């Protein structure tokens, strides 16, 4: 949920594989400044002599990117306490 | 009311003192900082998350009638032209003029500017606008 | 007419406390809140349809005259050079004289700038400006 | 001079409603707009063929004598924080004092900014700067 | 020093005219009317040969105290809301009190900006900024 | 004090002549120049080589009580609307009211504005900016 | 008290020296010189480790009442149109009235903007700013 006065903030997190398999959870505690999200289709348009052609192949491969600075001050952690440096 | 028994500082009991040695007839010594205070907003909620210092910024200015010698030129702060790149960082203090003690030091300066004014009937000023690295104190 | 019977706040009958004490011998307070409301418009249209916040933008500011010691500075609110750096977060309260109520109070304040002025003859002036986090109260 | 008589709105005939709600120790109520109009200039002469409007802005300005109740905060139109997202369209009026009759409504308001100052030996005050989307009147 | 000798025009001596009728207890009417005009310049000569002129930006301001009733709005020049749309084009005039000769007129009025102020005890005012397509007369 | 005998010139002692023509209640007559001058700075040294003149600008205002006829619209220098482009270049001196012998002329000028204020219980004004290409002087 | 006495440069005790010649019936001068000083910042910590020097950006502005006739223009100092041309480089000193003793002086100046001031009854005042290559002195 975002803030909208019914629900408090919630930040984004990624959860990175383990080399021994099971997950990490990296957490961010700022949440980003910019956030962007492409979606491509890979249709297609060929010009005939007397007639336009529309042809289509279905959905192309999503891009997800996204800025963000990390917070200054120090901030506790679930295991710690790490600056954001550190983070 | 007495000057040992008072509890703020009136302009009476502030020397202004620079390149270790008192002024004569300088008239006011404001000093500004901003430290670019803008704390991080954050998309999905309204309000901003931590306030953070982006810049360190120091201004003192220092304004002075213009007395016939030992001027902040003869004291040798001010100069004109080329020659300001032959100068070094002047060193500033307020103190307290019933004790001869520091309240505030200003421990490294550069002019921004020089202005001056002559007009009729009114007494000449000298007015310099520092700029400064940092600002310290002990006792 | 009375402190226990007139209707308006007045500058004799609060008092403005920061980390637990009383401020002395300020001269104003003064609290800017801006939501940065803003109107959405439309094409085919010429009036918005709602308004809608960006960022809480929350300042206040404090004036105050210089007391011969115990300052912000000295007494560990301001600071000064990489000082500013380890002063964590401050809270500030504007309270109800006689009851001690709270009017408002600021959850975790933070500087902006910090101009110290000193003049010919006149009493030496403090000026503070901070931005906090959240503004609050409870009755 | 007389009341019913005159036909000039002096500030004494004018009420200024709020919520259903008549207020107490209100002061100014400026109401600015802008239809943003600026007319289509076009090569081959030198004056606007037609003047045209861009954008509706409008801007209803209060300001009042903070009370020791029934602050804006407490009538619920001003608001610390995140909690501002709670709230709904707020509404205004400006009435005939003599007869209780509408003069103009305000049909959908937000706020901009909450304004407020503490000063020595002086009356405090709020100040809200709604904007709104629409005026209207009948009778 | 009469009426029928006197070389200038006065406050009292002038009637303002809109849509027919003479506006009532008006405080002040002031108009602007910039050709944009610009120098073109040169390669080899630094003053310019010519002048040019741009855009006619031609504005007129109206400063009144309310009418009790069939003020702008109530009387249907100014306008709110999606009113503005429906309100064509309107004409004012500037006449010489005795004869009513024209003294300057303007062609087609467009509104830009309303502004109603109410203040503590103190008479309401209001402000329209219009802005027309051609200004004229005719002796 | 004695008119012949005074080496200072009051604004009693001079005339404002404009289309070959003496002006009646004309107030004031400023005139402004900017030779956009900015000299060469130049990298390897602080201070700039030498001063160097960039553009030519010149500005004459003239502020006028109206006068009831042989108004500038009347002389034929404003105007309003597109019928400024029938206009020409218009000429302007400023003379010794004791001899009728020049101090300086403005050898070509256009109106920029045209500014006018009808105001309670005031006397009526024409307000013009013009600019101009020139200005020279002989004897 | 007495002018062999006292500590302070006055209005009175100063005269101003172009090109060999007092300037008569001055009103004020005024001198600017900046050198555009700007601190160095740095990743990683907040506050700057040095200032520098930028552009000696140098002005002087003299205004005056218009002598009746030598004035500026007239004696040849100011010029108008393309006789700014040909006025080569001027220079100007700032004097100790008794001795005559340099206070400041001015290696070449160069005219920015000319402004001629006629007003209803008073004095006319004529303005003038000057950019110099350098500053200097010698006692």
């Amino acid at each position: 949920p975002q803030s909208d006065g019914i629900s408090n903030l919630h930040r984004i997190a990624l959860r990175f594989p383990k080399e021994g398999g099971g997950y990490d959870m990296y957490r961010f505690k700022v949440n980003p400044e910019n956030y962007t999200i492409d979606s491509p289709q890979r249709t297609t348009a060929i010009k005939t002599k007397s007639d336009i052609v529309i042809e289509d192949y279905g959905k192309d491969i999503e891009v997800i990117n996204f800025t963000g600075t990390t917070g200054f001050r120090p901030v506790r952690e679930a295991d710690g306490l790490k600056t954001g440096k550190q983070k | 009311a007495s000057e040992a028994k008072q509890t703020v500082h009136t302009g009476n009991t502030v020397l202004l003192m620079i390149k270790g040695k008192p002024v004569g007839r300088a008239q006011s010594a404001s000093g500004q900082r901003e430290y670019g205070t803008t704390g991080v907003y954050e998309i999905g909620s309204i309000m901003p998350q931590e306030h953070v210092y982006l810049r360190y910024e120091g201004t003192i200015t220092v304004e002075r009638l213009r007395m016939k010698k030992e001027n902040f030129a003869d004291l040798g702060y001010a100069s004109l032209g080329e020659e300001i790149l032959k100068k070094d960082i002047i060193d500033i203090l307020v103190v307290d003029n019933l004790t001869k003690q520091v309240i505030i030091s200003y421990h490294g300066c550069s002019a921004n500017n020089y202005n001056e004014t002559w007009q009729t009937n009114e007494i000449v000023t000298e007015e310099i606008e520092f700029s400064y690295l940092t600002a310290s104190d002990k006792a």
